């Protein structure tokens, strides 16, 4: 818990972390499919103008 | 009577020929309208290219 108790917070302050340990994982998987995805697209991106 | 059987032949042996030049034709021409439709790209319209010559 990392707020003093009794005291007035603003929205969006964080209040408390709940160990996420497995949207990490999730999160580092779909992280690694992206970083494949975006150079392909960036590649066949370079290569359609000149229709290959 | 060889000169009569290569005019009996070359005739034919051409007909398939100019046929075959046709089919390769279509062929170019319906690789043609898949690369500016967009579908395929521009390899497999030139190796149809290279097969009509």
């Amino acid at each position: 818990r990392l707020f003093k108790e009794g005291s007035d917070v603003k929205a969006g302050q964080q209040l408390y972390q709940i160990d996420p340990a497995t949207y990490e994982a999730d999160y580092q998987s779909a992280q690694a499919n992206l970083a494949s995805t975006q150079e392909q697209a960036q590649r066949y991106k370079l290569l359609v103008a000149d229709q290959a | 009577a060889d000169g009569l059987a290569a005019r009996g032949t070359f005739t034919e042996q051409l007909q398939a020929q100019r046929d075959l030049v046709k089919a390769s034709d279509e062929y170019y021409q319906l690789a043609d309208k898949r690369y500016r439709t967009g579908v395929d790209n521009y390899l497999t319209l030139l190796d149809a290219q290279r097969s009509l010559f």
